[PDB]
């Protein structure tokens, strides 16, 4: 049922990280049309080009984050340890989850509380 | 390449409707002349195959897709004339009160 | 015009025409056909009429909802007689003088 | 099930258009130089 | 014991009843209309019971036909 | 070109294609019985195997050129 | 817009069809890598299911 | 040549009633000599006579519906799937009327044209559960389109009620749009625009390899298509605003008829068509989406009529549970649904028209409404358990069959969400009741009594829901005989 | 090369349409949308088609949408908004609509590249179709009054609800 693919962890990292800055980025561009324009912007086109570039940018990255963190930690503990279970990955989720996500919302319960969702999205798969 | 030259002809006419309604969210006339482009698209991808199959199919359907788009548009004018009689105004801040 | 009159479910009855023509089907106009013409149509002409009193055109009403019901009324009374003629209702009665003319 | 196309519902076309087949519209144009 | 005819009855003059009730009306208001309710109600129950039964009829056909179409698969 | 009625007031290009897989498909049980004459039909439809082969050709031509 | 901008606009896109007819031509030069990669992937999925049903 | 013409006889009588029902209004509306009365109830009572007619003449008719099969095989298809389905429909459009008189009268909605336009639309929606073609299918959904977008409108100097017709002539046409260049690629790419046709070229495919990708894009955009018609997630934000905004009687219209015939619509074009997973993925993602966004959507409205509209999101995601499994239990299921659901908002719209005398719109309006009328507080508590899915109310024979394909097409994050979002679903419901019940408000609103017609119609549904799980074999068998006849 | 130049046409005057500050000049430029589609029919060799869209479309809908446009007498600020920001968006849809749909006949419909030999030598011709041709106008009469008659009446339906419609939305009676 899996048996199509060639593996390579650092590869897995690094695609992960490009997905995931895909992935931001398309996010960051719908955030940003979804929004209405500042009212002292209504008349004037760049400042807006320019606030959608920079929400596009900043979801890349901390999607990209998100996305390579996890798989990392993934291989980093089915490497050390070698046993493939889901249990390997549901830290790789909860690590990626609060460490981004608490950087980014800077609060250490968020940060608890998406690594922990992460966790259990993982470990459903 | 006939074929693919007329198809792209229509499919860019569709595309130009899809981009209409994304730029226009002021503009809610010009969003109702996008749903007609596509509209008419729609028509020319059917003409275009039933001349390419031989089939007299799509003739007909093109035909009575004329009739509702006329229809259409009959009554979404309509609407939009009760609409602005009501508010004296077809800024979309006037037409926002429904919501949640 | 090409035509073909067969039906998708096959009648469950002797067939006594296959197509019956219109003046026949009417002709072939039963007792319960006549009883349910009549109780339709007088059924749609008391609609009428109760619900013509409030805007104050009761006999216009009258009138409106008696075509209503004289046009479903024979309408069901036709589905009925020539459904038995060409066998997919019930149809001793048919039979019965199609086996003596 | 096994073949639903096989059910006698599903074959209206087949025995629709013979009856159509020399409507004008839609005959062979040999058709008209034989008959 | 208890009919179709008994439960219709009952089943209609309880819809009058309730109907009364929802309009803040005596139960009994117009009591003609009770009686009517009952006919209504038995006559209801006992074409809903053919009904069934003439549907049991119906889908037996129907299922031997799909179970004949299926076991044509292994001819 | 199922339908039969062609464009020009005759009978439709690939109608008897049509026909031909619909009556092999009104008595086979397997629609893998009936694929020669559904890829004729729609052969007929698109000739995207007859483009193909003459593409082939002229590649062949340009290569040896 | 001015009639000249209005021109102009129709060059480009003038200029904008031939390119698509050339990424046609181009598409249709490599059916043939397609349709041999194509053999591939269905011949690799049919030599794996025999296989893996031989046990 | 006149006896062909009896497969349409029901069609044939409707379309003539609303002609001589059309010109007898305009007449009459615009005399002098009687005032200018007002015709919308007398109409009204005349359309519902007519609806009545027509269905006699649709159910007595069983098997001359099918005469002229061949002759009419082009434009149509009657089967049994379609008899049941259009007596269905007929009953839904019956009911809804006579909910409208007190509506008429009281708010003094004098236009006739209403009942009109309702009753051409019930036509198109008759077309539609028979349409066997793609272009008969797109003309009956657009009649029936067009009428709404009228009916929608109605009120015509009302904020509301004009911000409702022009979200839903947008939203609609765009998806129109969609639909219709889907059919246009399926076309192109199959040479087929009849039912029977396109069974027989797309069966034993699928995705085969060297998939037509004009197929699929066809399918894609069809689906979302009917997927707007029966607002699933994503394409439902019309439906919240719509439903509020429109007058209230064709809120009740709109829950009902329109979703019988697109999902007889759906049913003879995909399950009777042949791409296969895909389609039943769509609807698979599309239900969970609508389950979840209804029941979070519903328990943060404030708003009756929003409350109904967020409710009835999440019970079409149920409802296309049925059709992703795609067997003859999932068909059965989903007609189970569609009718208990119908029924149901049969009762909870009576209930909204009886207390519309007094102006509802808010949940706390309903506050201490069982002290003031306790047995339409017990009525309306009957119908939100029921909604809830609370055994032995009807309402629980639905929420069964969602554990039951979950459990037997195999998918448990399905089964942990149809209990999550039917825990939401209850507490949204039973604040309602605790609303009515358990609340002490310091000003009471008091309601004015209902007409008999809803008083009638409610007694009626609300028996059928505390009592439908005692003699449930009617339903069943005749939803298992649609089922079959789908395919034999 | 004559389709490079109506497509040409279409698409500035669809951009114009979706594009110009003045509703009015919208409505225009579509005519000219709508001309063009003429065009293209024309070619196809459905001259019926070529003219009703002429009638229809340009005669009788583009009318509609003048006269009521122009009464509204739109301000620009009522409809104003800078469109740089959707620059983004625009292009990751039309880029995925694109990639997938322009290409959509591409696997199906393989286009015949054209070579240095004359192929024209290969075209067959059946003199039997040429005694007695139809026109488009005929060959979609054959078909609208008797065997799809009734679609025909079905969009009949779809008229009359219009007219209906616009009179009871719109009428105030002097």
């Amino acid at each position: 049922r899996y048996l199509e693919e060639e593996d390579g962890p650092l590869m897995k990292t690094i695609k992960g990280s490009i997905t995931g800055f895909g992935a931001g980025t398309i996010y960051g561009t719908i955030l940003a049309t979804w929004k209405d324009v500042p009212r002292v912007e209504r008349n004037v086109a760049l400042p807006g080009l320019i606030r959608t570039l920079k929400m596009m940018g900043t979801h890349g990255l901390t999607f990209a984050a998100i996305g390579g963190v996890y798989i990392g930690v993934e291989q980093l503990v089915q490497n050390f340890r070698s046993k493939r279970d889901f249990y390997n990955g549901a830290i790789g989720g909860f690590v990626a989850g609060a460490s981004v996500l608490g950087y980014r919302a800077r609060s250490i319960p968020t940060a608890i509380a998406a690594g922990a969702t992460l966790a259990v999205t993982s470990a459903l798969i | 390449m006939d074929l693919i030259k007329y198809f792209t002809f229509s499919m860019i006419i569709f595309i130009l409707g899809i981009w209409g309604i994304l730029l226009n969210r002021r503009n809610i006339l010009i969003m109702l002349m996008s749903i007609e482009l596509m509209l008419l698209a729609v028509n020319l991808n059917f003409l275009v195959f039933s001349v390419s199959l031989d089939d007299m199919m799509g003739q007909v359907f093109a035909l009575l897709v004329l009739t509702v788009a006329a229809a259409e548009s009959a009554i979404g004018l309509a609407i939009f004339v009760i609409t602005f009689r009501v508010r004296g105004t077809i800024a979309v801040e006037f037409i926002n009160s429904i919501q949640g | 015009m090409n035509t073909d009159i067969t039906a998708l479910e096959k009648a469950q009855y002797p067939v006594v025409d296959r197509n019956p023509a219109f003046t026949k089907v009417v002709g072939n106009f039963s007792t319960l056909d006549y009883l349910r013409f009549s109780t339709i149509t007088g059924i749609s002409v008391t609609v009428g009429y109760l619900s013509g009193i409030k805007p104050g055109i009761k006999g216009p009403s009258m009138v409106t909802g008696g075509l209503i019901g004289l046009m479903g009324g024979f309408m069901y009374a036709y589905q009925n007689s020539a459904g038995r003629l060409m066998g997919f209702f019930p149809n001793d009665g048919e039979v019965a003088s199609y086996q003596k003319r | 099930p096994y073949g639903f196309w096989t059910f006698e519902r599903h074959n209206a076309q087949l025995r629709w258009d013979p009856q159509i087949s020399q409507v004008a519209g839609r005959r062979d144009p040999y058709d008209d130089l034989l008959e | 014991p208890i009919s179709a005819t008994m439960v219709g009855a009952l089943l209609g003059l309880g819809t009058q009843m309730y109907s009364n009730a929802l309009r803040k009306l005596p139960y009994m208001r117009h009591p003609w209309e009770h009686v009517v309710g009952m006919g209504l109600g038995a006559v209801f129950a006992n074409q809903l019971v053919k009904w069934d039964v003439k549907l049991k009829e119906d889908l037996d056909v129907m299922l031997a036909k799909a179970r004949a179409a299926n076991e044509r698969r292994y001819f | 070109m199922a339908s039969g009625w062609g464009i020009t007031g005759n009978k439709g290009r690939c109608y008897d294609f049509w026909m031909d897989f619909s009556e092999c498909m009104s008595h086979c049980r397997e629609p893998k019985d009936c694929t020669l004459l559904r890829e004729d039909y729609l052969e007929c439809l698109h000739h995207s195997k007859e483009f193909q082969r003459r593409n082939r050709i002229y590649k062949e031509e340009q290569r040896k050129l | 817009v001015k009639v000249l901008t209005y021109f102009g606009m129709t060059l480009a896109a003038f200029a904008f069809w031939q390119s698509m007819d050339k990424v046609h031509v181009w598409i249709a030069l490599h059916q043939d890598e397609k349709q041999e990669r194509m053999e591939k992937e269905a011949e690799v999925r049919r030599v794996r299911a025999e296989l893996l049903r031989k046990a | 040549m006149f006896n062909l013409f009896l497969a349409v006889f029901p069609e044939i009588f409707i379309i003539n009633a609303t002609f001589i029902l059309l010109i007898h209004g305009v007449v009459f509306s615009t005399s002098k000599k009687y005032d200018y009365p007002p015709l919308a109830s007398n109409v009204g009572w005349l359309g519902l006579l007519s609806v009545l007619i027509t269905l006699l003449l649709l159910a007595a008719g069983a098997p001359l519906l099918t005469i002229a099969h061949l002759f009419w095989n082009n434009l149509f298809r009657r089967d049994n799937f379609t008899y049941f389905c259009q007596i269905f429909l007929l009953l839904s459009t019956a009911g809804t009327i006579s909910m409208c008189f007190d509506f008429f009268d009281q708010e003094r909605f004098d236009a006739f044209e209403f009942i009109v336009l309702i009753l051409l639309s019930t036509c198109g929606m008759l077309f539609m559960i028979s349409a066997y073609d793609l272009i008969a299918m797109y003309l009956a959904i657009e009649l029936q389109s067009l009428c709404f977008y009228v009916i929608a409108a109605s009120k015509r100097k009302s904020e509301f009620s004009t911000e409702a017709g022009l979200k839903y002539l947008i939203l609609g046409a765009f998806s129109s749009g969609i639909l219709l260049f889907g059919c246009s690629m399926i076309y192109g790419s199959t040479g087929a625009t009849h039912f029977d046709q396109l069974a027989k070229i797309l069966t034993g495919y699928e995705i085969t390899g060297a998939r037509s990708s004009g197929i699929f894009m066809g399918i894609l955009f069809i689906a979302v298509g009917f997927l707007f018609k029966i607002t699933a997630v994503p394409f439902h934000m019309w439906a919240p605003d719509i439903y509020e905004g429109s007058p209230t009687p064709v809120t009740a219209f709109l829950s009902i008829a329109p979703k019988i015939s697109i999902f007889a619509n759906i049913l003879r074009v995909f399950i009777y068509g042949s791409y296969g997973a895909t389609l039943q993925q769509i609807f698979f993602f599309c239900s969970i989406a609508s389950m979840i966004l209804g029941a979070l959507a519903a328990m943060a409205q404030t708003k009756v009529k929003r409350l109904l509209a967020y409710s009835s999101i999440g019970h079409v995601g149920y409802i296309c549970i049925g059709f992703s499994c795609g067997t003859i239990e999932g068909i059965q299921s989903l007609l189970i649904g569609i009718f208990i659901y119908a029924l149901m908002t049969m009762d909870a719209f009576a209930i909204v028209l009886a207390l519309r005398q007094t102006r509802v719109k808010y949940i706390a309006d309903l506050g201490a409404l069982a002290k003031t009328n306790p047995i339409l507080a017990i009525t309306f508590s009957i119908t939100m358990f029921s909604y809830a899915g609370i055994p032995p109310l009807a309402g629980f024979c639905s929420k069964f069959y969602l554990f039951f394909a979950a459990l037997g097409c195999g998918a448990y994050f399905l089964a942990l969400v149809g209990v999550v979002t039917s825990v939401i679903g209850c507490f949204y419901y039973i604040r309602l009741v605790k609303r009515m019940f358990f609340d002490t408000p310091r000003t009471w609103i008091l309601y004015e009594p209902m007409d008999r017609n809803k008083s009638l119609l409610l007694a009626m549904t609300s028996f059928f829901i505390t009592l439908f799980l005692l003699y449930p074999s009617p339903l069943f068998s005749v939803t298992h005989q649609m089922a079959l006849s789908l395919y034999l | 090369m004559i389709l490079s130049v109506l497509s040409s046409l279409a698409l500035v005057s669809g951009l114009m349409v979706v594009r110009a500050k003045n509703p009015v000049h919208s409505v225009l430029f579509f005519i000219l949308v709508f001309c063009d589609t003429s065009g293209l029919l024309l070619l196809l060799g459905l001259d019926f088609f070529a003219m009703i869209f002429l009638v229809v479309y340009i005669g009788a809908i583009a009318v509609l949408f003048l006269f009521v446009v122009m009464m509204f007498h739109i301000q620009i600020a009522e409809i104003h908004e800078e469109v740089l920001r959707y620059l983004p968006v625009s292009g990751i849809i039309g880029l995925i609509f694109w990639w997938e749909m322009f290409f959509i006949l591409d696997n199906e419909s393989i286009p015949l590249l054209p070579t240095q030999r004359n192929t024209t030598s290969l075209r067959y011709t059946v003199y039997a179709g040429k005694v007695r041709s139809w026109t488009n106008l005929e060959t979609l009469g054959n078909l609208l009054y008797t065997y799809y008659f009734v679609w025909f009446l079905v969009s009949s339906l779809i008229l009359l609800v219009a007219m209906i419609g616009a009179i009871v939305l719109t009428m105030h009676r002097t």
